């Protein structure tokens, strides 16, 4: 009769029939967001970007290369005459055409300079490309480096402070003795600069030796835990550092980094001076903010050319 | 510094 | 004047067609949604900042449920 | 009959899903299709970082720990200076230091499912900026070059560390005194040994859970590591698109396939099921021995050393 | 997992 109206509930020949494409649309619509990922992952494959690079040029000493082409003052390679594990060193180039080395370096703090003999031989802390960087490269290497064929090298101490002015003090014919005679430094004479010069002792007043003593020159280095010095034991300790010890110092670069420097009787662990002082500049309570000692070959000190 |  | 069920039946069964092609659809996804998952990860190590998402499989893995009881029509 | 209501009925049941969730399905094709453009967004930026290279060095990490490196961090190790001095990362912290890691696993970062090359060389990054130092004392997923590798074992008695840490705290250590990686000419063949471990011999003691012929065929002791661009699995078959290292995702010793995968797809929350992976195989960052073909881990490291 |  009606009933053949049935032909009525036939809609899904359209309830289905529409949806169904909503089907077929999402597998086609996938096909697409296949490439969609294809893309995205072909891009994650590589790792993150990093800032410190080594040159490739490398040579004797930092000058060696930087002469061999050469202008970033940076990090490289390099491999003393007589070395093996070339080793890597922050180079700091200049204009001119000199290619200086350095064996320290302080600014914030981070790389605590209280370690031991180990460490102090093979070197200690982080380097870096740019320079900014607490470091100390380690004794051994400040030796096959220093000693190789020995042409005459320098030390050129740097500094700085909480109030502005830097300065600059000089050595000649540079070296440090091998572990043998263990890491005892052997200079001729300080070279100028208003950064005064306290490895030739300096006399606090406390006794006429307040002088014989505190000299740097010649005096073989005591680590914290192995003293070399010329006290009835072992200074570094005392003050807490690995720095050439006497009866005790004058002129701290290894010692306790102070903010806004100047310190007093009351952060003396033991109780006397281990900041970072330097008497032929400031006293013995002003801790310097900077710090670094480079070297570089003699015949650069009026290079003219 | 200088010691005792 | 012949009624016709016919076209009926070969209507329901037209459906059972998109049934067994859900299925498919409903678990593709199931593992593209995966496969993304896995590369948005594997690309921290090598682009700047990541997307930190989720997923909710309780919804798949549910939304699946349902479907495998709408069955049995003859 | 009668059965003229399903028309009525019975359907009334049907459009009214293969709508809705083909719908409540569709708003996924939706997200998942704006989240891989928000991050490939995200991803037109590179991101980089600034490992300033500390002083202490040496030949590998043992010789490193051996010369003042006590914290853990990304070192430079040098072996025979007939190569070049690779950054690494030591671990001198657990086990008497001087662990070189080799592989790492720790979240997801790095896509292990490579090639031949990429394997060979390396991929990932080695190390993050520990955020507030210099260095980077924090590690990252890397695969520390399989030459790179096979030239460390090459040093006499090389004895690598596998350690693992499941998503509930829980952990457990492998270990083989004796550890090989040939030289890619040989396929860079595994040879293992001297194990011991608290986490199943998963490498050569095949799978523990299972019987002969399927075990074995889970035995990476002596096999010849493989990527879907080598196939040096165990699976023989003419079939190409069947191969146990283009499934089970990324490079491995392969042996028709494998009781251990790290490596593999990184799984989070670790439980997973085939339901789920992109051939359905017990593809990732699994070991089977200690939990099983559906159980991927948070870290998934090796570290060696001599001796 | 191995292979059947
Ligand atoms: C071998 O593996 C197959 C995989 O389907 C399984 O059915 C069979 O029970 C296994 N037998 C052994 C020896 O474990
Ligand atoms: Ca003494
Ligand atoms: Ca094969």
């Amino acid at each position: 009769e009606i009933m053949k109206y049935e032909a009525s509930i036939l809609t899904h020949d359209s309830s289905i029939r529409y949806l169904q494409e909503i089907y077929n649309s999402n597998n086609q619509k996938i096909v697409n967001l296949k490439e969609k990922v294809a893309q995205l992952e072909a891009q994650c494959q590589e790792p993150c970007k990093d800032t410190v690079q080594i040159h490739d040029i490398t040579g004797k000493d930092c000058q060696d290369i930087a002469n061999k082409g050469a202008k970033q003052s940076g990090l490289y390679f390099i491999k003393p005459l007589k070395a093996n594990q070339q080793f890597l060193v922050y180079c700091e180039i200049d204009g001119s055409g000199n290619g200086w080395t350095v064996f320290q370096k302080r600014l914030d703090g981070s790389v605590d300079f209280k370690k031991n003999w180990i460490q102090y031989k093979e070197g200690f802390g982080h380097l870096s490309p740019t320079g900014t960087t607490e470091f100390w490269l380690g004794n051994e290497k400040i030796h096959l480096i220093s000693t190789q064929s020995a042409i005459p090298y320098a030390l050129r101490v740097e500094l700085e402070d909480w109030n502005g002015r830097t300065s600059t003090a000089d050595y000649a014919m540079f070296k440090v003795g091998p572990e043998a005679d263990k890491y005892r430094l052997t200079y001729a004479y300080f070279a100028g600069g208003d950064a005064g010069d306290a490895f030739d002792g300096f006399d606090f007043g406390d006794d006429p030796s307040d002088k014989f003593f505190t000299s740097h020159n010649g005096m073989q280095f005591s680590t914290w835990d192995n003293d070399n010095d010329k006290f009835e034991g072992n200074c570094a300790e005392q003050d807490g550092s690995g720095w050439w010890m006497n009866k005790c110092h004058a002129g701290h670069l290894n010692g306790v980094y102070y903010q806004g420097g100047t310190y007093s009787k009351a952060s003396t662990p033991n109780g006397y001076d281990n900041g970072i002082i330097w008497a032929t500049w400031k006293t013995r309570w002003y801790s310097m903010k900077k710090t670094t000692m480079k070297i570089i070959p003699f015949n650069r000190l009026t290079i003219g050319e | 510094g200088p010691r005792p | 004047i012949e009624v016709l069920k016919r076209k009926v039946i070969e209507k329901v069964q037209h459906i059972q067609l998109l049934q067994k092609n859900v299925r498919a659809q409903l678990v593709d996804m199931k593992r593209l949604e995966v496969d993304i998952d896995i590369k948005i990860r594997s690309c921290r190590g090598s682009c700047s900042r990541a997307l930190a998402r989720e997923v909710d499989l309780k919804d798949y893995e549910d939304q699946q449920k349902q479907l495998e009881q709408v069955i049995a029509k003859d | 009959l009668y059965i003229d209501e399903t028309v009525n009925s019975n359907i009334p049941t049907n459009l009214r899903v293969l709508r809705s969730i083909l719908e409540n399905l569709r708003s996924k094709i939706q997200k998942l299709e704006s989240d891989v453009s928000a991050q490939m967004e995200y991803c037109r930026t590179p991101c980089t970082v600034s490992c300033n290279i500390p002083v202490v060095s040496g030949k590998e990490c043992e010789e490193i720990i051996r010369k003042g490196g006590e914290t853990s961090e990304m070192y430079l190790i040098q072996p025979d200076s007939s190569v070049k001095p690779y950054r690494v990362y030591c671990d001198m912290n657990t086990e008497n230091g001087g662990w070189t890691v080799i592989q790492n696993r720790q979240d997801g970062s790095v896509d292990f499912g490579r090639k031949w090359d990429p394997y060979k060389q390396g991929f990932g990054n080695v190390a993050t900026n520990t955020d507030g130092k210099n260095y980077c004392g924090l590690p990252g997923e890397y695969w520390l070059g399989n030459d790179k590798i096979s030239q460390l074992t090459r040093m006499g008695p090389t004895e690598l560390l596998i350690e693992m840490e499941d998503w509930k705290g829980d952990k457990v250590k492998a270990h083989y005194g004796g550890f090989t990686v040939q030289n890619e000419a040989n396929k860079y063949q595994i040879s293992v040994n001297k194990y011991r471990g608290t986490a199943g011999n998963a490498l050569m003691d095949g799978a523990s859970q299972l019987m002969g012929e399927n075990r074995t065929m889970t035995i990476h002791n002596g096999m010849f590591f493989s990527t879907y661009d080598r196939d040096n699995d165990g699976w023989l078959t003419s079939d190409p698109r069947k191969q146990c290292s283009k499934e089970d995702g990324g490079g491995w010793w392969y042996n028709r396939c494998h009781a251990a995968n790290p490596n593999g797809r990184y799984y989070w929350g670790g439980q997973y099921t085939w339901d789920m992976a992109k051939h359905g195989t017990d593809d990732g960052v699994v070991w089977m021995n200690w939990k099983g073909s559906w159980y991927s881990m948070r870290k998934m490291s090796m570290k060696i050393r001599p001796f």
